[PDB]
């Protein structure tokens, strides 16, 4: 979970940079794939619990 | 115990599959973008391989 | 004179192979910007280059 | 005269380019300071520059 | 004028070497850029300099 939220803060500070511009949108997608797996990791996580 | 364990597994999967889809379109976004590069001359043939 | 002439016009050499090299680094620059594949932090420091 | 009177021009367009960059670079930081997304030195730094 | 003699010299051999040093370079490069393994920028940048 704590991961979970530090990566939800790093996919907008870099969301944020490309709106600014700042960044290509190379690192945006990047990003945001990097939150789909973190997100991925979490419901693991929980179902191991269960 | 297996029943549960099984519906479990299955939503997991559905996770894994939303977070590896996205990641192809990550990696093919950054593939295009090398391909450009280098059709502009900014890049070599062995950075897009 | 004529030693000064020369001298003035290899300072003019410089500076034009100087500007030479630059606009072709817009321009590559430029190329690549168009569907968003470099940030527009870099096309601005090339253009005041 | 005018040879030195267009001289002097240039180095003033030269010093406006250079300045333009600046202010683009710490208007952008400025727009991304609202939100607590880049250190304070930064900033600073931009400012001064 | 001997001194100011001896000092141009000297300035001479400085740029000489300089000049030396960026076309074995520049070749080298060249020799590389045969079989599009260096990116044209680099190329570019080389023989600018």
């Amino acid at each position: 979970q704590a991961q979970k939220e530090a990566i939800y803060r790093q996919l907008d500070q870099t969301t944020q940079r490309f709106n600014v511009g700042l960044v290509a949108i190379t690192d945006v997608q990047n990003a945001r794939a990097q939150y789909d797996t973190v997100l991925a990791n979490e419901v693991t996580a929980r179902n191991n619990l269960d | 115990q297996t029943v549960r364990s099984s519906f479990n597994n299955i939503n997991a999967s559905i996770s894994s599959i939303n977070a590896y889809k996205q990641a192809v379109v990550s990696a093919q976004s950054s593939l295009d973008a090398m391909e450009a590069g280098y059709s502009v001359g900014t890049r070599t043939i062995v950075d897009v391989l | 004179y004529q030693a000064t002439y020369d001298s003035a016009k290899g300072d003019l050499a410089k500076a034009q192979a100087a500007a030479n090299i630059a606009q072709l680094t817009v321009n590559r620059y430029q190329k690549l910007l168009g569907t968003q594949y470099i940030s527009k932090q870099e096309y601005d420091q090339a253009l005041a280059d």
